[PDB]
C-alpha cells in the first residue's frame, strides 16, 4: 500500500468501545473467569494438561462503518485507552479461600501474571514457543504442531493467526515479532508464585498507535482486531488447589479515514 | 481431612453438686473449632458450646469449655439432677464433620419417611423446616446415630443446591432441597445392616463470634429423629 | 572502525538503507536431546578449589555474524553499513506460565513453582565481535573442555586481571559467568545488560513492537560494519526451573533483533 | 522417595454381613495419594479406590476409604461372600510405587496380555511382552510391570511412556530394561542376571492418572491389569 | 557436622541363596548422601553403591540400596559364596566423612600404592606415601587417607586436592599433615605424636564425585583404594 493523506471533515473519525472477557478455562457453570485446578505432570513426557486448565488469548473482530461502497479509504487506528475491569474484585479475601494463618483473612490472588493487549488492522500474528515440546495439548485448542526440541527455543514452523476465541493457549503462543507490521501490541509477564497483582486504573491515559512515519494500524476490510490476556494470578482454595483468575479488558480506539493505494 | 475425636471417660457416675470434667482429643490440630452437645435419652442432641467456649443461649452458666488445637475440656461447675445425659464433642474445623464417641453421665425441624427398608433398597427421608426459610444462610444437614453408638455426619445442602457429602457415603448418597415445600431430603442407596440408625436432620449455621478465619459452624436446631431399620 | 577511520557523510538515495532481522537462540548448556533451552542440574562444589562445573551446566553468550550487502569492491575512500536503530524483545515469555510440567508443587495440591531466581538479560549490536573481559567469581574454578575461559587465572582474576581479553567469536563457547563486555574497548559496539540476582526473584519480561533504541553515539555515529558484517550477541537467562526433587536448571529464551542500517562514507 | 507401607491386620476371618476395617501406615506423609486393590486367589489385582476415597465404577458401594498423610483405612460396610480376597494398599505419592504386604480376608474395555518363556536359567535374561488390545500404546498413561513372588506381596518394577521415557525401581535399575513398540502396540520387559528371587507371577498394567480436580501432582492408579504369567528360574531345560 | 552412623546387625549368618538386608541409621538427616562398601578379609574396602542406590560398574546386580534421610538399607537379592565380607555404610553428606561400625556377613584402571615405615616409636612421626599410577594427581578429585585399627572399623583422616587445599578430621587436625607433589604424582601423610591408638592399616583412596544429575552438593565416594600398609607403634627397633 502507498499510504497517502488523512481525510478530514466531521464524518472522517469514528470510535470503537468494548469489553473483551477473559478465557481462563471456565471449568464449570460457576467458574467463569477461573481455570480448572492446576495439575502437575510427573515428567515432561507425560504432561497432558486439560483444556479447562489452559488460559487462552481473547480476540474480538469489530466491524467498522463500510468505506468505498463495493485508490480507497481505510480506517486508521490512532489512539487507545485501555484498562482492566474489576480490579477491586481481588479484595475478596473472604470467599472459599485458604486462611493465611489461623483465624486470618484469605490468601489473595497472587503469583504469575500476564497482562497483554493488541490493536491491529488484521489478526494478531503468533509465533509458537513451548516450555516443554513434549506437552500433549488437548483437543479443542490450537497449539504448535509437529513440535520438536527446537520448539523449546525457536521453531519458525509455528506460525498462526489469532483468529478464534477459547482456542490459542497463552503458554504456547506469543506475538510474532517478525510480522505484526499492521498491529501494535504490549505485554508484561510477571513470574513468581507470591508476586502481588499491581493494577492501575484511570480514564486520563491515552496511548498513541502511530509508528515512526505517523501511520497507525490500517483496518483491512473495515475490521478492527482487538486481542487481550489478563491473567491476574492464581486463587488458592482451602485445600491448596490453585486456579488462574482473569479479568476483562476495556478498549476505546479512535480511528480516522486515510487514503491508500 | 480426616480428624478422629476421642473423648474420656467413656462413662462417669457422679453425685449432685460435684465438679465434672469431660475431655476430648483431636487426631490433628483443629485450633478452636470444637463444639459440645448434650443428648438426653430418647431426645435429639442439644448444642451447649460452640467455638471451644461460647455458651449457647439457654444453657445454664454452670457449663464451660476450654482447650486448644488437640486437647479440649467440657466442665460442669456443680452437677445437678437435670445433667444426666450423654455429652458429645464435635470438630467443626474440616468436613467431614466428626463427633467423639460420647460420655455417659423457635425454628423447628420434623423428619418423616418409611422406617423399614429392604436390604439393597433406597432409604428416603424428608425434613420439614418450620419457623425459618430454607433460603437462609446456613447448611441443612443429616446426622445419623446407629444403635448404641455415636453420631455420624452424612452431608449437607445449601438452599442454592450445593452439597457436601461424607466421603464414606459419597458413592450412594444424594441430598436435595425443594424451596417450593421448604423441605430438604436424604436418599441413601444400596442400604445394608450398617444403615440401621436414628436419622436426624439439623441446621448447621455459622456464628458471628468475631474470631476471624474460617466460619465457625454448629448444629443448633435438631429434628425429633426417625428410626430406620433394614 | 570508529577510531581507525575518518567518518564522513551519510549517503542518501533509495538503495542507501537496509534491514537485518533475526533470532538468537539461547545456549543454556543443552544437556540432552530433550532439553534445548535448559542447563544441566546445578551441582555445588564442596570448596572453591574443587569447583569443576560440567559444560552442560554453564550458560554461554550467543552470537550471530550477519553478512550485509557487499559495498565497494577494500580500504580507502569507502562506504560502510552503519547500524542506526534496534528493536529487540525476548521470544516466548508466556512459556513461563507452564507451571504444570514436571514441576515442584508450591504446597500440597498446589500449582508448580515457576521459573525464578537469578536472571541475566543482555544484547549488543556491533560492527565487529563483542570485546570481552574475564572476571571470575572463584579463580580456582576448573572450566571444562569445549569452553573458552580466562586462562592462567590468578587470585587477581577475581577482581580485575587485564590479561583476560577475548572476542565473542564462537557460539556455545564463552560462559556467561566468566566474561563481561570490556568497557575499555567496544568503541564500535553498543551493549546493554541487566543482572538481577537472588534465588526467589521473579522474571519481569516486557514485550512490544512499538519501542526503538537509537544506536548513534554522542557524535551521531552508529556501529560501522567492518567487512560488511553485523555482529549481534545476546544472553537471556530467565531464571531457574525446579524439578520435584529440587534439582534446578537454568532456563533461557531466544531474542529477536531488527536493526536498521544506512551507508556512510569513511576514509583510511 | 523410599516409602514403606505397613498394613494391619495381616489376615482376618469374619462372617457374611460383618463390618471389616483394614488399616495401613506410610513411613512418611503421602497426603491423599493412596490406592486400594483387591486380589482374588489366582487372579490379577483389581483397583478398588484411587486417591484415598474415590470408588472405581463397578466396585460395589459397600467399599469405602479414608485417611490422610500417614494413616489410612479401607472399610467394608457389610461383608458379602464375593469379598474373600487379599487387599493391598499402594502409595502413589512417589516412585518407586510401593504396596503394603496385603491383608488376607477369609470368610467363614482395554485388554492386556503377558507372554514369554515360563522358564529362565540362573543368571539368564527374563524377557516378557505385554500386548495392548482395545486401546493405543500412544495413550496418555504409563505402561507398567509389577511382580508377585510366591510368598505374595506386589513389587513395582517400572514403567514406560509411548514416547520411550522410562521410570525404574532403583532396586532393579542396573539389570532391567522396559521397551515399547508402537507399530506392534506392545511393551516389553527384560530382567538380566536372574536368580531364584526372580521366580514370580509377572503382571503388566496400565498406570493412568485420574482427573479428580484435587490439583497438584497427578494421581495415578493401575486400573487395567494383564492376567499374569509365571516365570520360574531353574537350571534344568526340558 | 558430626554425624554418627550405626549399622545393624553387627554380625549375620546366612546360607547361599538367602535374601540379606543390612540397615544403617544416621544421627541426623543426610538426604541421599550415603555409600556402601564391601571389605573381604585382608583386602581394601570396595565401593558397591554411591548416593543411596547407584550401583558401581562391575558390582553384581544382586546388590541394591535404598533409604532416605536417617534410615538406609543394603540388600543382597540372593546370597552367594562370593559375598562373605564386612559391609560398611559411609555418609558423604558432611566432613568428617564417617563410616558405620561394619556388618560381618558369614555364609553357612587407576592404581594407588601406599608405602612407608612399618614401625614408629611412641611420640614419633608416622609418614606414608601414596603413589598414583594410570591417572594424574591433577584430576578433579580428592586424595584421601583412611585407616583401620585392628578389627575396629574405618576412620577418615583427611584429603588433599592437587592444588594443595586440605580437609582434615577435626579429631586429628592438631597432629596431621597431608601433602601433594605433582612432579612425583604422589601424595603423603604425616601423623605426629603417635601412640598405640595409631597402630592400624593405612589406606589411601581416590575420593571422586559422581555426575549422577541429582543436583546440589557434589556426591563423593572412594572408588579406588590402595592395598593398605600396616603401621605399628613400638618402642623396639630391629
Amino acid at each position: 500500500v502507498e499510504v497517502l493523506e488523512v481525510k478530514t471533515g466531521v464524518d472522517s473519525i469514528t470510535e470503537v468501545e468494548c469489553f473483551l472477557t477473559p478465557e481462563m478455562g471456565d471449568p464449570d457453570e460457576h467458574l467463569r473467569g477461573f481455570s480448572k485446578s492446576i495439575s502437575i505432570s510427573d515428567t515432561f513426557e507425560s504432561d497432558s494438561p486439560n483444556r479447562d486448565m489452559l488460559p487462552c488469548y481473547s480476540v474480538a473482530r469489530i466491524p467498522l462503518p463500510n468505506l468505498n461502497e463495493d485508490n480507497i479509504l481505510m480506517w486508521e487506528a490512532v489512539t487507545l485507552k485501555t484498562e482492566v475491569i474489576g480490579v477491586t474484585s481481588l479484595m475478596n479475601v473472604h470467599s472459599n479461600g485458604q486462611a493465611t494463618h489461623d483465624n486470618g483473612a484469605g490468601k489473595p490472588v497472587q503469583g504469575t501474571s500476564f497482562h497483554f493487549f493488541s490493536v491491529g488492522g488484521e489478526a494478531l500474528e503468533l509465533q509458537g514457543v513451548l516450555f516443554n515440546y513434549r506437552t500433549k495439548y488437548p483437543d479443542g485448542t490450537i497449539f504448535p504442531k509437529n513440535a520438536t526440541v527446537q520448539s523449546q527455543v525457536m521453531n519458525t514452523e509455528h506460525k498462526a493467526y489469532l483468529d478464534k476465541n477459547k482456542a490459542y493457549p497463552v503458554e504456547c503462543w506469543v506475538p510474532d515479532p517478525t510480522r505484526n507490521e499492521n498491529t501494535r501490541y504490549f505485554g508484561t509477564l510477571t513470574g513468581g508464585e507470591n508476586v502481588p497483582p499491581v493494577l492501575h486504573i484511570t480514564n486520563t491515559a491515552t496511548t498513541v498507535l502511530l509508528d515512526e512515519f505517523g501511520v497507525g494500524p490500517l483496518c483491512k476490510g473495515d475490521n478492527l482486531y482487538l486481542s487481550a490476556v489478563d491473567v491476574c494470578g492464581m486463587f488458592t482454595n482451602r485445600s491448596g488447589s490453585q486456579q488462574w483468575r482473569g479479568l476483562s479488558r476495556y478498549f476505546k480506539v479512535q480511528l480516522r479515514k486515510r487514503r491508500v493505494k | 481431612m480426616d480428624i478422629q475425636m476421642t473423648q474420656s471417660p467413656s462413662s462417669l457416675s457422679a453425685s449432685v453438686g460435684d465438679r465434672v470434667t469431660i475431655t476430648c482429643r483431636a487426631s490433628q490440630g483443629i485450633s478452636s473449632y470444637l463444639n459440645w452437645y448434650q443428648q438426653k435419652p430418647g431426645k435429639a442432641p442439644k448444642l451447649l458450646i460452640s467455638a471451644t467456649s461460647d455458651l449457647q443461649s439457654g444453657v445454664p452458666s454452670r457449663f464451660s469449655g476450654s482447650g486448644s488445637g488437640t486437647d479440649f475440656t467440657l466442665t460442669i461447675s456443680s452437677l445437678q439432677p437435670e445433667d444426666f445425659a450423654t455429652y458429645y464433642c464435635q470438630q467443626s474445623y474440616s468436613t467431614p464433620y466428626t463427633f467423639g464417641q460420647g460420655t455417659k453421665l423457635q425454628v423447628q425441624l420434623q423428619e418423616s419417611g418409611p422406617g423399614l427398608v429392604k436390604p439393597s433398597g433406597t432409604l428416603s427421608l424428608t425434613c420439614a423446616v418450620s419457623g425459618d426459610s430454607i433460603s437462609s444462610s446456613n447448611w441443612w444437614s443429616w446426622v445419623r446415630q446407629p444403635p448404641g453408638k455415636g453420631l455420624e455426619w452424612i452431608g449437607e445442602i445449601y438452599h442454592s443446591g450445593g452439597t457436601k457429602y461424607n466421603p464414606s457415603l459419597k458413592s450412594r448418597v444424594t441430598i436435595s432441597v425443594d424451596k417450593s415445600k421448604n423441605h430438604f431430603s436424604l436418599k441413601l442407596r444400596s442400604v445394608t445392616a450398617a444403615d440401621t440408625a436414628v436419622y436426624y436432620c439439623a441446621r448447621n449455621r455459622w456464628f458471628d463470634n468475631n474470631r476471624g478465619g474460617y466460619y465457625y459452624y454448629g448444629m443448633d436446631v435438631w429434628g425429633q429423629g426417625t428410626t430406620v431399620t433394614v
